[PDB]
Protein backbone atom coordinates (compact mmCIF):
# COMPACT_ATOMS: atom_id res chain seq x y z
CA UNK A 1 0.00 0.00 0.00
CA UNK A 2 2.96 2.40 0.58
CA UNK A 3 4.44 2.15 -2.38
CA UNK A 4 1.21 1.98 -4.27
CA UNK A 5 0.66 5.28 -2.43
CA UNK A 6 3.72 6.49 -4.49
CA UNK A 7 3.54 4.11 -7.42
CA UNK A 8 1.41 4.62 -10.63
CA UNK A 9 -2.02 2.27 -9.80
CA UNK A 10 -0.23 -0.89 -9.93
CA UNK A 11 -2.78 -3.25 -9.09
CA UNK A 12 -2.30 -5.60 -6.16
CA UNK A 13 0.02 -8.68 -6.43
CA UNK A 14 -3.37 -10.90 -6.19
CA UNK A 15 -5.73 -8.01 -7.71
CA UNK A 16 -9.05 -9.73 -8.32
CA UNK A 17 -7.97 -13.05 -5.93
CA UNK A 18 -7.52 -10.83 -2.88
CA UNK A 19 -11.84 -11.13 -2.61
CA UNK A 20 -11.24 -14.47 -3.15
CA UNK A 21 -9.22 -14.91 -0.44
CA UNK A 22 -11.82 -12.81 1.30
CA UNK A 23 -14.59 -15.34 0.56
CA UNK A 24 -12.11 -18.16 1.85
CA UNK A 25 -11.72 -15.86 5.55
CA UNK A 26 -15.77 -16.07 5.26
CA UNK A 27 -16.12 -19.32 5.32
CA UNK A 28 -13.13 -19.85 7.84
CA UNK A 29 -15.32 -17.32 9.79
CA UNK A 30 -18.43 -19.54 8.78
CA UNK A 31 -16.49 -22.81 10.29
CA UNK A 32 -18.17 -23.95 13.50
CA UNK A 33 -13.85 -24.91 15.01
CA UNK A 34 -10.76 -22.48 14.29
CA UNK A 35 -8.09 -24.27 12.13
CA UNK A 36 -4.57 -23.14 11.88
CA UNK A 37 -3.79 -25.77 9.07
CA UNK A 38 -6.78 -23.55 7.09
CA UNK A 39 -6.10 -20.33 8.42
CA UNK A 40 -1.86 -20.78 7.45
CA UNK A 41 -2.51 -22.14 4.63
CA UNK A 42 -4.55 -19.57 3.08
CA UNK A 43 -2.17 -17.20 4.90
CA UNK A 44 0.93 -18.65 2.70
CA UNK A 45 -0.96 -18.57 -0.23
CA UNK A 46 -1.74 -15.22 -0.33
CA UNK A 47 2.31 -14.82 0.77
CA UNK A 48 3.64 -16.66 -1.88
CA UNK A 49 1.62 -14.89 -4.62
CA UNK A 50 2.84 -11.07 -3.02
CA UNK A 51 6.16 -12.44 -2.72
CA UNK A 52 6.23 -13.76 -6.56
CA UNK A 53 4.63 -10.18 -8.19
CA UNK A 54 6.96 -8.61 -6.04
CA UNK A 55 9.90 -10.83 -6.76
CA UNK A 56 9.11 -10.28 -10.42
CA UNK A 57 8.73 -6.84 -10.19
CA UNK A 58 11.99 -6.11 -8.51
CA UNK A 59 14.35 -8.53 -10.47
CA UNK A 60 12.76 -8.08 -14.18
CA UNK A 61 10.58 -4.56 -13.64
CA UNK A 62 13.41 -2.85 -10.75
CA UNK A 63 16.70 -4.30 -12.31
CA UNK A 64 17.56 -5.55 -8.57
CA UNK A 65 20.67 -6.81 -10.33
CA UNK A 66 21.99 -4.07 -11.56
CA UNK A 67 22.18 -2.01 -8.44
CA UNK A 68 23.61 -5.13 -6.81
CA UNK A 69 26.31 -4.47 -9.82
CA UNK A 70 26.90 -1.14 -9.00
CA UNK A 71 26.90 -1.53 -5.17
CA UNK A 72 29.53 -4.35 -5.44
CA UNK A 73 31.64 -2.62 -7.51
CA UNK A 74 31.66 0.86 -5.47
CA UNK A 75 30.73 -0.16 -1.92
CA UNK A 76 32.32 -3.24 -2.38
CA UNK A 77 35.11 -2.19 -4.12
CA UNK A 78 34.24 -5.02 -6.63
CA UNK A 79 35.84 -2.23 -9.49
CA UNK A 80 38.63 -3.02 -7.34
CA UNK A 81 41.33 -1.64 -10.53
CA UNK A 82 39.23 1.04 -10.84
CA UNK A 83 39.06 2.17 -7.08
CA UNK A 84 42.95 1.51 -7.22
CA UNK A 85 43.54 3.86 -9.75
CA UNK A 86 41.37 6.19 -8.10
CA UNK A 87 43.04 6.45 -4.58
CA UNK A 88 46.49 6.25 -6.38
CA UNK A 89 44.84 9.57 -8.35
CA UNK A 90 43.37 11.25 -5.52
CA UNK A 91 45.99 10.23 -2.65
CA UNK A 92 47.67 13.52 -1.90
CA UNK A 93 43.74 14.65 -1.33
CA UNK A 94 42.76 11.80 0.72
CA UNK A 95 46.05 11.64 2.82
CA UNK A 96 45.32 15.26 4.39
CA UNK B 1 6.80 -45.87 40.91
CA UNK B 2 6.08 -48.75 38.23
CA UNK B 3 2.33 -48.04 39.02
CA UNK B 4 2.06 -45.22 36.63
CA UNK B 5 1.23 -48.24 34.11
CA UNK B 6 -2.16 -47.52 32.81
CA UNK B 7 -4.03 -50.32 32.97
CA UNK B 8 -6.30 -49.90 29.50
CA UNK B 9 -3.65 -48.53 27.80
CA UNK B 10 -1.13 -50.76 29.02
CA UNK B 11 -1.53 -53.47 26.29
CA UNK B 12 -0.87 -50.53 23.73
CA UNK B 13 0.96 -48.36 26.00
CA UNK B 14 4.56 -48.94 24.74
CA UNK B 15 3.69 -48.44 21.18
CA UNK B 16 1.76 -45.57 22.25
CA UNK B 17 5.12 -44.45 23.74
CA UNK B 18 6.82 -44.95 20.65
CA UNK B 19 4.04 -43.09 18.36
CA UNK B 20 4.07 -39.94 20.68
CA UNK B 21 7.58 -40.08 20.58
CA UNK B 22 7.68 -40.63 16.83
CA UNK B 23 5.35 -37.95 16.05
CA UNK B 24 7.14 -35.15 18.39
CA UNK B 25 10.27 -36.33 16.88
CA UNK B 26 8.54 -35.22 13.33
CA UNK B 27 7.24 -32.14 14.70
CA UNK B 28 10.33 -31.57 16.93
CA UNK B 29 12.65 -32.19 13.23
CA UNK B 30 12.37 -29.02 11.64
CA UNK B 31 10.74 -31.27 8.56
CA UNK B 32 10.48 -29.14 5.71
CA UNK B 33 7.06 -28.38 5.00
CA UNK B 34 6.17 -32.02 3.94
CA UNK B 35 3.46 -32.31 1.50
CA UNK B 36 2.11 -35.33 4.07
CA UNK B 37 0.14 -32.30 5.96
CA UNK B 38 -2.56 -33.38 3.16
CA UNK B 39 -5.35 -30.42 3.12
CA UNK B 40 -7.74 -33.36 2.91
CA UNK B 41 -8.42 -35.05 6.65
CA UNK B 42 -8.20 -32.11 8.97
CA UNK B 43 -6.93 -34.06 12.47
CA UNK B 44 -10.08 -32.27 13.54
CA UNK B 45 -11.76 -33.89 10.90
CA UNK B 46 -10.00 -36.51 12.02
CA UNK B 47 -12.46 -38.95 14.30
CA UNK B 48 -11.10 -38.18 17.62
CA UNK B 49 -9.71 -41.02 19.43
CA UNK B 50 -12.56 -40.93 21.96
CA UNK C 1 -28.30 -3.14 -4.15
CA UNK C 2 -26.55 -2.47 -0.66
CA UNK C 3 -29.97 -2.28 1.08
CA UNK C 4 -32.57 -2.40 -1.58
CA UNK C 5 -34.47 -5.79 -1.61
CA UNK C 6 -35.06 -8.60 0.77
CA UNK C 7 -33.99 -11.99 0.23
CA UNK C 8 -31.14 -10.97 -2.05
CA UNK C 9 -27.52 -11.67 -0.06
CA UNK C 10 -25.45 -10.64 -2.26
CA UNK C 11 -25.66 -6.84 -1.86
CA UNK C 12 -24.41 -7.28 1.42
CA UNK C 13 -21.37 -10.22 0.31
CA UNK C 14 -19.16 -7.21 0.01
CA UNK C 15 -20.02 -5.76 3.23
CA UNK C 16 -19.57 -8.81 5.20
CA UNK C 17 -16.08 -9.40 3.33
CA UNK C 18 -15.05 -5.92 2.93
CA UNK C 19 -15.08 -3.41 6.14
CA UNK C 20 -17.17 -0.73 5.98
CA UNK C 21 -14.43 2.00 5.61
CA UNK C 22 -12.88 -0.34 2.34
CA UNK C 23 -16.30 -0.92 1.30
CA UNK C 24 -17.09 2.86 1.41
CA UNK C 25 -13.73 3.85 -0.13
CA UNK C 26 -13.93 0.56 -3.27
CA UNK C 27 -17.43 2.07 -3.81
CA UNK C 28 -17.10 5.69 -3.72
CA UNK C 29 -13.77 6.66 -4.81
CA UNK C 30 -13.62 4.57 -7.97
CA UNK C 31 -16.74 6.42 -9.64
CA UNK C 32 -15.07 9.77 -8.19
CA UNK C 33 -11.55 8.98 -9.72
CA UNK C 34 -13.40 7.95 -13.05
CA UNK C 35 -15.15 11.30 -13.18
CA UNK C 36 -12.06 13.47 -12.08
Amino acid sequence: ENQNVNLTRKGSILKNQEDTFAAELHRLKQQPLFSLVDFEQVVDRIRSTVAEHLWKLMVEESDLLGQLKIIKDFYLLGRGELFQAFIDTAQHMLKT
Amino acid sequence: RQHTMVSFLKPVLKQIIMAGKSMQLLKNLQCAESTTCQAGARDAERKSLY
Amino acid sequence: PQVQSAADETAVQLSELLTLPVLMKRSITAPLAAHI
